RNA sequence: GCUCGCUUCG
């Protein structure tokens, strides 16, 4: 007999957003009932269906047969289409809230003690999560005071248990590095894992993100399967949002407002540079102005005026940049790549 | 049926426990870690919320040696519950000598 | 009469545009020194990519205005400046910058960094999830092609477009494109003769 | 003038994006509704609905876009072997020469499992195997270590160690990756091809 | 709106839903919340067996 | 243009095929004189939070 | 529409203050001091108070009656 | 030294210029060596009390020395949401006419408070809408709006035209069931503020309706929450790190709060000092000034917690804590006692 | 005795490169006994440092002085004689890069430890005579005590 | 119910 049953929990479903650029745009997830109105899922998908939750309407369909729900969870599977054909780089990566998240906690200055760590490790502990041990990583400094770093917590969520076979490596650069460091940078900018432990650098896009390969979710999917990276990308995601609240990130009217040097080193460079335009004007109103090769006199004055402004934008940019001090919430939003860069924050 | 206990895998270990708790929140959860985290026996306390529709908490426990992780439980809800009755009566206390001292 | 829930679009008077995504208690809402808890806490990551500084000057004038009892003025090219909200918020034992000491209250803790607070003039708009909630059954067809209508009010079922095909056909999923497109759409078991065809 | 200018750039972009829109989307619908009849086959040649062969083989060699670790190559030689040489560490084990890795790794390759893989990625193989023995020699050299194992700082053997068990792991496991690499015979290779290029 | 773009290449079905989405990082990768009102009319036939 | 609020005084005794009103509407803290010039804070489409 | 009995943020009884702030408004007091006199603190009833329009009596003028 | 970083980062939070530090209670077995900070409760016994430094109706104001935050949040939390009162959950409506919306007159109505104690009442079980005596309270509020027939000619006011076109909250009428009469006394059963004005109305214009209030917690609906702003702060102690004297001193008194640092002639000249620091609100005004940032040392106590507790007028506050610790002493007991039926 | 290697170190900067970190600081040291440099991350907020600072240092293998290596896990509420009590700021991590010197193209003799404790780097740089005993994945502790 | 137009939504 044919029973027409409720959607259940572990029902392959496929979900989509109308807009279609590439196949990542629909993928076969399994159901779980909420008492809400909305359909939700993990944000670090939101890059395949390109969504922003400003209002998007999502379509949700229910296969009738058994042959295509296996073959929808098989070939549509999400662990099993982390990456996009088009270069193989993976899309289903960390996300804003998630690259701020662990790049300030994967920082130095992070110490925690016993209970916070404690309290971090387990809030991951939920689901499939639930029957494995918790493996407390030994403390880092503990005559003075016993304290755990941030990098230790990070690399907790690589390999949970002791059982857990995951033997996480990755040897790169970050987005900040110097260049000169080579694992000893002063920005500590220079990512290496070994074992599963987080040994040198901060996480940002470059690491975390879904740029392009290096990420340690990538290697972590080329090296352990896909069940694996699914299992460190929700450690990350039930993780990061519980240490991101505890410790509280906001931005205000004070962390965009400029300084004194600031103010006068952009009032020298805006007098310099309407001088020499002024000068460039008056060379080619009045006599005869250096022609630039492959172009008129007046395309040559266009392009040193553009050049002048250009002059002004980027050294008021580096001045801001330099007077600007640390722990600035759009700075450090730009160092780990979540959102934003060093433009917007220099026009703004 | 509020209070479950968990062991940590098919073994029956009772040096990792969790026990999920039923209509509970931070409160109960965020007393209960910070009155047993002071046991010395306790190698890690951890309270976790599984979800917000829901109302339940999941509380998880590993001592150092050979303790069943449920007697740190209930010694860490007896100190809880002696720690609230002595806050009562000093907050009663105080609130009736103010009352004395201001008539 | 509805009351807001997830999936309701929400705007802040500043082209922010959101949708709510949780509703927690107020007892796990952080609170000031006052006393205060948030209404509506916003992800600060919208303000780099966007540069909304204007949202900041709006919240600082307003948070001024609501502790003098004053109306501040967001005129184009002009306006109360910074210096002024800055005077009235030092004035009233405020911080001159919005950010306030904060505890977070699931933790009881206070936060590493300050939070910035202030009144912001939400407006909701019109697009709720109540009224774009869609579901189809099996439910009635068209009599020209016997497939699923189109509109909602129609109570017609979603469409799989040219380009869902291509990638279902990218996929590889043949059965799932045969279900999809025949078995459940449009099936239907017609006479063919074998002789003429 | 600076507001009216900025509104001017961001209308700009504004109706570039909205003719992009629709041009993108009629140059996806030509490209897949050209490109959709491809598929590749089991004989590892790429034929069309009709039966005549586009190609030989895929890309020339025939690797899944999708599992392609390196820029445009299958492996990173010296990722591998650094993720081969810090999940199995044998402390048990002494170090290898240049002339040792090179016997060893002769030895290893000429087995029947390495006969089906292709050519170019085994000459490859003993070129990435060729640099790390010359690499080897040259710290040997530098720091006069000595090939019989018997130098009284063992440090010295810590700056470039490898085992024969570590060789062995590097290079099934480049096997590997190399045969799952491999374009899976059904794949609608052309309507992937297509969406890649839309996108 | 032809035969063949609008009724043969792409055509419209039933048993699917439309809704708007919200962010949920409580959830896998792999897992998508459904609300427990679309649940209760997207049905699935399953045969009765042993 | 798509803001919810009040449309007008005899908002009440119009009736339309679609009306979306707001149950406490509030006039904004930081208004610009365009909104007094229009006398929008009469009729707000909003609340301050 | 008419004065809220509840404050959104703390939830302050502000419904019962309306009327008198009224008087406050008919009296010399100002908006700080009269929103001062009547007892809040914080600004969230401040902002309850003075960004209220009472649209009430202007729906009462269209009333049946 | 080291040993005073060590003190205080386990008993200060100091609060920096761009940044707080030293936020996370640490005084735990293990964390720290020359410390034993395993539990003892004797040295708790010892070390805590509670100071009341103001009491009036509806609000309260003490300091307890010696708890942690996680105790303190718990007990904040509870008296937000875990106190049950009573409040308006059904409205029965007759004849209607009023231009406000039904919903919104019952959403209104859900709000006010009421001045019955919640302690006398039981929560009702799962349905049973008709309500019993012991469960349920029943308000009765008829307002007929008509013209007044003694008016002046003009009359502009509405005051001198209509009768009753305030629809306030003193017109609702408690109406006793079963044996309520003689359990409670007359005038106890009442709106809180008495004050609260429902609804406007015209003349022809009635509101006729019948009010079903039960017992809940604030966790439920916000209704329900017997504390207007219930909340705690760390005790601040601002200390100077060298003497400051001068015309710059009375900048502190300009930086801090006009409360807090003092001024005063000990040799004819003047120099600040901290009189209370209880009144700082922390504004963090000190930092703007570049030479007075390295004089003062911006700090919380980690183990001294202010609480203002400003309630609805449903019951004093101390009353109010009392049922919050006794809530939390329930929950206690209940988890106690299913722990033991399951062993 | 796990000891490894024990020298007295005096500073010569404390941050060449700025006020990067609050918390966290990167000395640089220099040895009497040896020429053995030493680039180490510190944490100045529980250990203050200064820069005319000389401090013994010594990498151990185990903290235990009676040779038991047994360090399966680490109890910080158990009391019993360590290497710990005889030192003031003890940390714990793993010797996870080797590397040799390349400055010297020819006849070098200079090796190079980088251990991670917790991400706190560690570069002890100098003769390998003085670094035997270290090996790639190793976990080590390090004791450091100020001095007169 | 068919058609067309406007309007919004991402
Ligand atoms: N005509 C369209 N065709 C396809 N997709 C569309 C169309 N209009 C909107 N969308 C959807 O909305 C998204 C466009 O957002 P996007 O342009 O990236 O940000 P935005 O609208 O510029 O926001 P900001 O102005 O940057 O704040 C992407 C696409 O899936
Ligand atoms: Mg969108
Ligand atoms: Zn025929
Ligand atoms: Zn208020």
């Amino acid at each position: 007999d044919i029973v027409e049953r409720h959607l259940i929990d572990g029902d392959v479903v496929l979900f989509n957003r109308q807009p279609s650029l590439h196949k990542l745009s629909i993928m076969a997830h399994l159901a779980r009932v909420k008492p809400h109105r909305t359909f939700r899922f993990n944000e670090c998908v939101c890059t395949p269906y390109n969504a922003d939750f400003d209002g998007d309407e999502m379509n949700l369909h229910l296969p009738q047969t058994e042959e295509a729900k296996a073959e929808a969870l098989v070939l549509m599977g999400t662990k099993a289409n982390l990456v996009t054909p088009r270069n193989g780089e993976p899309l289903i990566a960390a996300i804003q809230d998630f690259l701020t998240g662990a790049y300030l906690l994967t920082l130095k200055d992070t110490f925690f003690d016993r209970a916070k760590a404690c309290q971090i490790i387990a809030s991951i502990l939920v689901g499939k999560d639930e029957k494995i041990k918790v493996r407390l990583p030994p403390p880092t400094i503990l005559k003075p005071v016993t304290l755990w770093t941030g990098k230790q917590i990070f690399s907790v969520i690589l390999r949970p248990s002791d059982d857990n076979p995951v033997r996480a490596n990755l040897r790169t650069k970050g987005k900040q590095y110097c260049g000169k460091g080579e694992d000893l940078c002063a920005n500590d900018s220079y990512v290496t894992i070994q074992n599963s432990e987080l040994m040198s650098g901060s996480m940002d896009k470059g690491t975390l993100g879904s740029g392009s390969k290096n990420n340690i979710f990538y290697i972590l999917l080329r090296d352990w399967g896909q069940n694996e990276a699914a299992d460190a990308m929700s450690r990350l995601a039930r993780l990061a949002p519980v240490y991101l609240s505890n410790r509280g990130f906001s931005i205000g009217i004070g962390d965009v407002t400029p300084g004194q040097g600031l103010l006068k080193a952009k009032y020298e460079l805006l007098n310099a540079g309407y001088k020499k335009c002024d000068e460039y004007i008056e060379a080619l109103n009045t006599g005869k102005l250096q022609q630039q090769p492959g172009c008129t006199a007046e395309e040559t004055l266009e392009a040193l005026i553009l050049k002048e402004l250009s002059v002004i934008r980027d050294h008021a940019g580096s001045a801001c940049l330099r007077e600007l001090d640390k722990s600035n919430s759009p700075l450090t939003m730009a160092l780990c790549g979540s959102k934003g860069s060093f433009i917007n924050i220099s026009q703004m | 049926k509020t209070a479950l206990e968990m062991v940590q895998a098919a073994g029956t270990d009772r040096h990792c426990v969790t026990f999920v708790l039923h209509e509970e929140d931070h409160t109960l959860g965020n007393s209960l870690r910070y009155m047993i985290m002071k046991n010395p026996e306790v190698e890690f306390c951890g309270y976790t919320t599984t979800h917000p529709s829901e109302s339940k908490i999941n509380l998880r426990i590993q001592t150092r040696g050979t303790l069943p992780a449920v007697e740190p439980f209930q010694r860490g809800l007896n100190e809880l519950m002696n720690v609230c009755q002595h806050v009562l009566d000093k907050f009663e206390a105080s609130i009736k000598d103010y009352k004395d001292q201001k008539a | 009469t509805r009351r807001p829930e997830i999936g309701d679009k929400f705007s802040s008077r500043h082209g922010q545009k959101g949708v709510c995504g949780l509703i927690v208690p107020q007892e796990d809402m952080p609170f000031c020194d006052s006393g205060i808890c948030p209404d509506i806490i916003m992800n600060p990551h919208g303000f780099p990519s966007r540069m909304t500084v204007g949202k900041l000057i709006e919240l600082l004038a307003g948070k001024a205005g609501v502790l003098d009892g004053r109306f501040h003025y967001g005129t184009a090219f002009g306006g109360s400046k910074v210096k002024d909200v800055c005077e009235d918020l030092v004035r009233h034992g405020y911080n001159y910058l919005g950010k306030d000491y904060v505890t977070s209250g699931i933790t009881g803790e206070p936060l590493e960094a300050y939070i910035y607070f202030g009144p912001v003039y939400y407006q909701k708009l019109k697009h709720m999830v109540l009224d774009k909630m869609h579901a189809r059954a099996r439910g009635p067809r068209a009599v020209l092609t016997r497939q699923p209508t189109e509109g909602r009010s129609r109570d017609g079922g979603l469409r799989l477009g040219e380009m869902e095909r291509d990638c279902l056909i990218g996929y590889g999923a043949s059965m799932l494109l045969l279900e999809r497109l025949m078995i459940s759409s449009d099936a239907f078991e017609v006479d063919v003769c074998g002789q003429c065809g | 003038t600076e507001f009216f200018f900025h509104t001017m750039a961001g209308r700009e972009g504004l109706v570039d994006t909205a003719v992009k829109t629709a041009e993108t989307g009629y140059m996806q619908r030509r490209l897949v509704k050209s490109l959709e009849d491809l598929c590749s086959q089991y004989d590892l040649t790429v034929r069309s609905s009709t039966g005549d062969i586009i190609q030989f083989i895929y890309g020339g060699d025939g690797l899944d876009p999708a599992a392609m670790e390196g820029k445009d190559e299958p492996l990173e030689f010296k990722r591998v072997l650094d993720n081969i040489k810090a999940v199995f560490p044998c402390p048990s084990e002494p170090a290898l020469s240049k002339n040792e890795l090179i016997l060893t790794t002769e030895s290893i390759m000429k087995k029947s499992e390495f006969l089906c893989c292709q050519d170019s990625f085994l000459q490859e193989i003993k070129k990435f195997i060729k640099g790390v023995s010359e690499k080897i020699k040259k710290t040997r050299d530098k720091y006069g270590i000595n090939d019989n194992g018997t130098t009284e700082p063992r440090v010295l053997y810590q700056l470039d160690r490898i085992t024969p068990t570590q060789v062995e792991k590097f290079l099934e496991t480049c096997r590997d990756k190399y045969m799952r690499a491999q374009m899976e015979p059904g794949s609608a290779v052309g309507a992937l091809c297509a969406q890649s290029i839309g996108e | 709106q032809g035969r063949f773009r609008g009724n043969l290449s792409g055509k419209r079905v039933d048993f699917s839903g439309r809704t708007v989405i919200s962010p949920d990082p409580n959830l896998r990768i792999d897992e998508v919340a459904v609300p427990v009102h679309v649940a209760k009319i997207l049905t699935f036939p399953e045969k009765v067996n042993k | 243009k798509q803001a919810m609020g009040t449309i007008g005084y005899n908002q009440r005794n119009r009736i339309d095929t679609l009306m979306y009103l707001l149950a406490y509407p509030q006039k904004p803290m930081v208004k610009t004189k365009t909104i007094e010039l229009i006398e929008f804070e009469k009729l707000p489409a909003g609340q301050n939070a | 529409m008419i004065i809220p009995v509840r404050c959104f943020t703390c939830g302050k009884i502000v419904g019962n203050k309306w009327e008198a702030y009224l008087g406050l408004l008919q009296a010399e007091y100002t908006e700080g001091d009269a929103l001062d006199a009547l007892g809040l603190k914080r600004y969230c009833c401040r902002r309850m108070l003075l960004a209220h329009v009472d649209l009430i009596e202007k729906l009462l003028n269209y009333a049946p009656l | 030294a080291a040993s005073q970083a060590v003190e205080e980062m386990r008993s200060r939070v100091v609060l920096g210029e761009f940044g707080v530090r030293n936020v996370h209670t640490t005084d735990f077995p293990g964390n720290y060596s020359g410390y034993d900070d395993a539990w003892d409760q004797d040295r708790f016994e010892k070390n805590f009390r509670v100071d009341v430094v103001h009491m009036d109706e509806n609000s309260l104001e003490f300091d307890m020395v010696g708890i942690d935050a996680a105790i303190a949040n718990a007990f904040r939390r509870i008296l937000l949401a875990e106190v049950p009162t009573m409040a308006v959950e059904k409205v029965l409506v007759y004849n209607n006419t009023s231009i406000v919306q039904d919903e919104i007159l019952a959403h209104r109505l859900g709000l006010i408070p009421i001045h019955a104690d919640p302690r006398l009442f039981e929560y009702r079980n799962q349905g049973d809408e008709e309500g019993t005596e012991i469960d349920t309270l029943q308000f009765r509020l008829q307002v007929r709006c008509t013209r007044n027939p003694h008016a002046a000619k003009d009359s502009s006011d509405p005051n001198e035209l209509y009768v009753n076109h305030k629809v306030y909250t003193r017109h609702m009428t408690w109406i006793p069931l079963g044996n309520q009469a003689d359990l409670f006394p007359e005038g106890t059963i009442r709106p809180v503020h008495d004050d609260i004005l429902i609804a406007q109305l015209r003349p022809g214009q009635e509101i006729d309706l019948l009010m079903h209030c039960v017992k809940g917690i604030g966790k439920d609906h916000a209704k329900f929450s017997p504390v207007a702003t219930a909340s705690y702060r760390l005790l601040p102690d601002i200390t100077l790190l060298e003497p400051v004297e001068g015309e710059a001193a009375e900048e502190l008194s300009r930086c801090f709060s006009p409360g807090v640092i003092e001024v005063q002639e000990v040799q004819g000249k003047k120099v600040a000092r901290v009189a209370n620091p209880r009144l700082d609100t922390f504004s963090r005004e000190i930092f703007r000034n570049e030479k007075l940032k390295k004089v003062v040392r911006l700090a919380r106590v980690r183990d001294h917690y202010i609480f203002s507790v400003e309630s609805t007028g449903v019951l004093p506050p101390d009353v109010l804590v009392s049922e919050a610790i006794k809530v939390l002493m329930g929950k206690c007991r209940r988890f106690l006692d299913e722990l033991d039926a399951v062993q | 005795a796990g000891i490894l290697f024990e020298d007295i170190f005096d500073v010569k900067d404390i941050d060449p490169e700025g006020k990067k970190f609050d918390r966290v600081s990167r000395l640089h040291c220099e040895s009497e006994s040896f020429k053995m440099d030493l680039i180490l991350d510190v944490n100045i907020q529980i250990y203050p440092v200064d820069l005319g600072d000389k401090f013994r240092l010594v990498i151990a293998s185990t903290l235990y002085e009676d040779g038991t290596l047994d360090d399966g896990e680490y109890n910080p509420t158990d009391d019993r004689p360590s290497r710990a009590d005889q030192f003031e700021y003890v940390m714990y991590g793993k010797v996870y890069r080797i590397e040799g010197d390349e400055t010297s193209t020819e006849a070098a003799t200079r090796l190079s430890a980088y251990v991670s404790y917790g991400g706190l780097l560690m570069r002890l740089q100098g003769d390998a005579n003085n670094l035997h005993g270290f090996e790639v994945d190793s976990r080590v502790y390090l004791l450091m005590k100020k001095l007169a």
